[PDB]
RNA sequence: UCCCCCGUGCCCAUAGCGGCGUGGAACCACCCGUUCCCAUUCCGAACACGGAAGUGAAACGCGCCAGCGCCGAUGGUACUGGGCGGGCGACCGCCUGGGAGAGUAGGUCGGUGCGGGGGA
RNA sequence: GCACCUCGAUGUCGGCUCGUCGCAUCCUGGGGCUGAAGAAGGUCCCAAGGGUUGGGCUGUUCGCCCAUUAAAGCGGCACG
RNA sequence: GGUCGCCUCCUAAAAGGUAACGGAGGCGCCCAAAGGUCCCCUCAGGCGGGACGGAAAUCCGCCGGAGAGCGCAAGGGUAG
RNA sequence: GUAGAGCACUGAUAGGGCUAGGGGGCCCACCAGCCUACCAAACCCUGUCAAACUCCGAAGGGUCCCAGGUGGAGCCUGGGAGUGAGGGCGCGAGCGAUAACGUCCGCGUCCGAGCGCGGGAACAACCGAGACCGCCAGCUAAGGCCCCCAAGUCUGGGCUAAGUGGUAAAGGAUGUGGCGCCGCGAAGACAGCCAGGAGGUUGGCUUAGAAGCAGCCAUCCUUUAAAGAGUGCGUAAUAGCUCACUGGUCGAGUGGCGCCGCGCCGAAAAUGAUCGGGGCUCAAGCCCAGCGCCGAAGCUGCGGGUCUGGGGGAUGACCC
């Protein structure tokens, strides 16, 4: 369902202090607006893990206006695994995009009977409204055979959701598992 | 890309752009011919005879020469004296060949 | 053995490792992994010692993503040699990991097969290591 | 008990220092002659009062200042403009 | 002084690639011809010249879009002049001043100075 | 490897004499497991108190060999 | 054993400069045209196109800012 | 044009997409169709690496102008030298082994020449600090304040139980403290004490007898208030029967992952030991906070000497 959390504003403390303080500095921006801001890590952490950048979360400010909120780049501290920033687009009502979790659904033939797929994308980019924001994308590949594949010109789309990749992206393949018989033949050279 | 045209304009342009002196900016329409005079360090045009402006008629290259002649006179009024030809995209033959040495009968040093 | 198919140059310098990684310090490709927690050179000898121990954990079957390349030349003076007269023979191949470079993937593989697997692979290497699971963190970067 | 079979480089050659680069800066009084830059092939184009020798060298023809100017993909250039 | 046009300078692709349009009375172009000047390692393609029948197809001009290229923040971070502490080390942390590259939001199908030739 | 004391000098190998110390233990003492029936043996732990042979060959240390042994331990001490 | 003068690049810590028996390369020539000028012109390459004829001889087409070329090493520069 | 950073060029590069020829059946081409868990060019998307790659690009550093800056500053001309083995430490590189009290450069410092002074147990170059002379005067600096040893057995909160502290790594463990997160809890939990632990489970299984454990495979269906072509001690083989399982009983918690603090193992050397020693365990250890005080040839106080500029002197001397 929809997703929600609190934000309080900062004019520009110590993003060093307040990041150790157990929240986490970022800011909210849109054609529109921009605006300095802080959400608390933890909560931040127990909102993002199933939200992302998929569903649309909304933001709770000090003076209420809770706006319509989609991520547009996390910061990772490379080091620790750990974010440290978060670019918040608040939405307008207009196309524009964002990536929407691709549904594999039907294991497919290639594996049962051989390795297993790999979901090189585990999303897709496509131009759409703030109302469609669908849960799913729901996609067939249980035909999809070993050392095969299909490309983003292969997918259901619901309504007003038109891809905004290319029909050329590729989605998912299956690959040939790391048999223990290749081994021999591998170092054997 | 640029054309044949294009590169032997600043080829012969930049030769003279870069000797200080008034350059004498031509140009050769198949209708008639004109020219001004520009002191490019500015950007400034010092005087401008024609064939438009003083609407003549009567074979390109005699009509030609006469445009110069304007020019020498028009000019020589303001001091000027200090003549760089840019003899632009054309050669220097007929028709803006006439114009300088019609330039040259007024008095103009180039 | 991972050696670099093709070579520009070939003696190679040292280059301190100073901080932290330049990229790949999220999961991409694999479901789980295998990440640096302290900066070392990575011999061939060892990256494929990795890879062979997870290959032979789910024998038959599995695949495993390897997201570093030993593209630097470890050179090394012969034995029993003074200083000088020029510089060692290139003796191995080296790549450079810095802490939070993503080393090990693996996919189609078990919760715990996975774990047991980028455990061992984890133990043929000269550095202290974490596993962690792709993210939306991972997805968002 | 020492060496043995000791490699030689085929390198360890090198060439002479050629000192090049910029000599005079924008707002720096110069006279006529004043070499302005040292270089290789025109990183920098010869502007008004300023001449270009045999080898790239740019040089001043007048005094007063140098002046730098940047003309994007042009060129950049240096130019001196004259005293006063 | 406002506008279109021609010849031009200047910022440096926000200018450009592409597709869509429209402009010929003016001015510009193609277009007419090889007689003359001039001209092609062959060709009036080009350069030249005498022209004014055709035209706006080409090019160019003004414009429209953003698919490309282009430019592109705020916030945070890497790094660091300077001042400290930290680890056997490989190296890590704090202070103070400075602070990117990518990427994100967005911008962009140009902007103008000098003279001339039209419009009112 | 380095070139830090010592080139107005710190005598090298091996043997002989005398040893003494370390323990990563050859022997004997004490243990665990054993693919330990017993005997025997294996590997590991504890433990340095004492012990740790005589010859052939070769300058040799080493090593091979002969005959024994509870064992015929290595190593530091300017390779005492 | 190797080296010894010269040039290019890197080391060289965004001025110049900077060592090592550091890492990579070249020079000891050449050109009466490869020079001076004036006029003129424009690459590599790729795709389609075509007797011999070709992955590539030459001719045609549309796309190309520079990856060609600039005697020879490399860097800078460079089709305004 | 460096750190960074980025592949836009130069090259590397993992995968996948797509696609030449090679490889290879289909054909058996005399040649076409080629299909691809084969090799894999260009080419694409993801993901990267580079002193000698650069679409980018710092902090800074140069250099001129302008202003402060009177300093054992700077400049011009001359007299005289000495030096032309440097070393260590910090940082930035190369070489070396991301070895050396190693080596070779760049910046800086210090020693050299400050082996004068305080710390550092001791000890050129680590910390503090630039010794003109005197003083049984005072403030401090590093470091310290149980005793040797000057000054807190000061103060408040917390951790450690190894003498860790008082020398070490991969890796290992219900150490003790401290945070999370999840799972089972009176839809009676963990743990034990337990009526139970039924069937065409008549084992697919032929050989000295394989009615449940080498015998190779719907790993067969049962009453389900309760289950296995067997986790089991009988294990090719009657007795005997454990549990996974269920029901009571019990009546409050329990099991799991993760992180942070401080410890533990890992840990073997040669003349006699040791943290400088004695000795220390709510410290005399570790962190956090606060306040005193000890402490140098630094600073101050007082006396003096000296050279320099300054005034006096409207004079050398002499005086401040
Ligand atoms: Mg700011
Ligand atoms: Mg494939
Ligand atoms: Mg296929
Ligand atoms: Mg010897
Ligand atoms: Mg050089
Ligand atoms: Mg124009
Ligand atoms: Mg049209
Ligand atoms: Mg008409
Ligand atoms: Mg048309
Ligand atoms: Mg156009
Ligand atoms: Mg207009
Ligand atoms: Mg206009
Ligand atoms: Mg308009
Ligand atoms: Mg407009
Ligand atoms: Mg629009
Ligand atoms: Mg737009
Ligand atoms: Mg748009
Ligand atoms: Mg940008
Ligand atoms: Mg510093
Ligand atoms: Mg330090
Ligand atoms: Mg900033
Ligand atoms: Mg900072
Ligand atoms: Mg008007
Ligand atoms: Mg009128
Ligand atoms: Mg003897
Ligand atoms: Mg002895
Ligand atoms: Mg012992
Ligand atoms: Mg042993
Ligand atoms: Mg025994
Ligand atoms: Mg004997
Ligand atoms: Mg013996
Ligand atoms: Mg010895
Ligand atoms: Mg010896
Ligand atoms: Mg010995
Ligand atoms: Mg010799
Ligand atoms: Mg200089
Ligand atoms: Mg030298
Ligand atoms: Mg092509
Ligand atoms: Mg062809
Ligand atoms: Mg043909
Ligand atoms: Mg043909
Ligand atoms: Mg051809
Ligand atoms: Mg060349
Ligand atoms: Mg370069
Ligand atoms: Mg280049
Ligand atoms: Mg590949
Ligand atoms: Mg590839
Ligand atoms: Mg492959
Ligand atoms: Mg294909
Ligand atoms: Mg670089
Ligand atoms: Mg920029
Ligand atoms: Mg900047
Ligand atoms: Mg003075
Ligand atoms: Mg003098
Ligand atoms: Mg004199
Ligand atoms: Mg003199
Ligand atoms: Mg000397
Ligand atoms: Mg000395
Ligand atoms: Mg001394
Ligand atoms: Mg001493
Ligand atoms: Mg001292
Ligand atoms: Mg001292
Ligand atoms: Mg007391
Ligand atoms: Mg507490
Ligand atoms: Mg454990
Ligand atoms: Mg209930
Ligand atoms: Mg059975
Ligand atoms: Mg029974
Ligand atoms: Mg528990
Ligand atoms: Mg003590
Ligand atoms: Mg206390
Ligand atoms: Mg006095
Ligand atoms: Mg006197």
């Amino acid at each position: 369902m929809e997703y929600r959390l609190k934000a309080y504003y900062r004019e520009g403390e110590k993003p060093s202090a307040l990041r150790r303080a157990g929240k986490l500095p970022g800011v909210m921006y849109n054609r529109h607006l921009n605006r300095k801001v802080y959400v608390d890590l933890v909560e931040f952490d127990k909102v993002f893990r199933q939200a992302s950048i998929h569903h649309v979360i909304v933001l709770e400010l000090p003076d209420g206006q809770s706006l319509p909120t989609l991520v547009r780049q996390v910061n990772l501290d490379k080091r620790r695994r750990r974010p440290e920033h978060v670019d918040f687009f608040v939405l307008s009502d207009e196309p524009v995009e964002m990536y929407v979790p691709l549904r594999f659904v039907g294991t497919p033939a290639g594996v049962r009977a051989g390795g297993v797929l790999q979901e090189i994308h585990r999303d897709i980019l496509v131009k759409v409204s703030p109302r469609n924001i669908p849960e799913f994308i729901e996609v067939d590949v249980s035909g999809l055979e070993i050392g095969d594949s299909l490309h983003a010109s292969d997918l259901k789309l619901p309504p007003g959701v038109e891809l905004a990749v290319s029909p050329e992206e590729t989605i998912a393949a299956v690959v040939p598992p790391e048999d223990v018989e290749k081994l021999a033949e591998e170092a054997a050279a | 890309r640029l054309t044949a045209y294009e590169r032997r304009k600043f080829r012969v342009r930049n030769r003279i752009k870069r000797t200080g002196r008034l350059r004498l900016s031509v140009f050769r329409s198949l209708k008639h011919i004109y020219a001004q005079i520009i002191d490019d360090e500015k950007g400034v045009t010092l005087v401008s005879a024609s064939s438009l402006a003083l609407k003549l008629k009567g074979n390109k290259t005699e009509v030609a020469r006469q445009v110069g002649r304007a020019l020498a006179e028009k000019a020589l009024a303001l001091g000027i004296k200090q003549v760089a030809f840019d003899r632009g995209p054309y050669k220097y033959h007929g028709r803006v060949k006439a114009l300088a040495e019609g330039a040259r009968e007024g008095g103009l040093e180039f | 053995m991972l050696m670099p198919r093709r070579m520009k140059y070939r003696k190679q310098q040292r280059g301190r490792l100073k901080g932290a990684t330049k990229g790949g310090d999220y999961v991409a490709f694999g479901d789980f992994g295998l990440v640096a927690l302290e900066p070392a050179w990575i011999t061939a000898q060892q990256i494929e010692a990795a890879r062979v121990a997870m290959v032979r954990h789910f024998r038959r079957g599995g695949k495993i993503f390897i997201r570093i390349f030993p593209d630097k030349p470890y050179t090394k003076k012969p034995l029993e040699v003074r200083m000088g007269k020029g510089k060692g023979n290139v003796e191995g191949y080296v790549a450079v990991v810095k802490p939070g470079r993503v080393m090990f993937e693996v996919a189609g593989v078990t919760e715990e097969q996975a774990m047991e697997a980028l455990r061992i692979a984890g133990h043929k290497l000269p550095i202290k290591t974490k596993i962690v699971r792709r993210d939306a963190y991972d997805e968002a970067q | 008990a020492h060496k043995k079979g000791l490699g030689s480089t085929r390198n360890g050659r090198d060439s002479q220092a050629k000192r090049l680069g910029v000599k005079r800066y924008e707002g720096q009084v110069v006279r006529a002659g004043n070499i302005l830059v040292r270089q290789r092939g025109t990183r920098f184009k010869p502007g008004k009062n300023v001449g270009m020798g045999r080898d790239f060298t740019l040089f001043a023809l007048v005094d007063g200042v140098v002046e730098f100017q940047d003309r994007g993909r042009l060129g950049r250039y240096v130019h001196v403009r004259p005293l006063a």
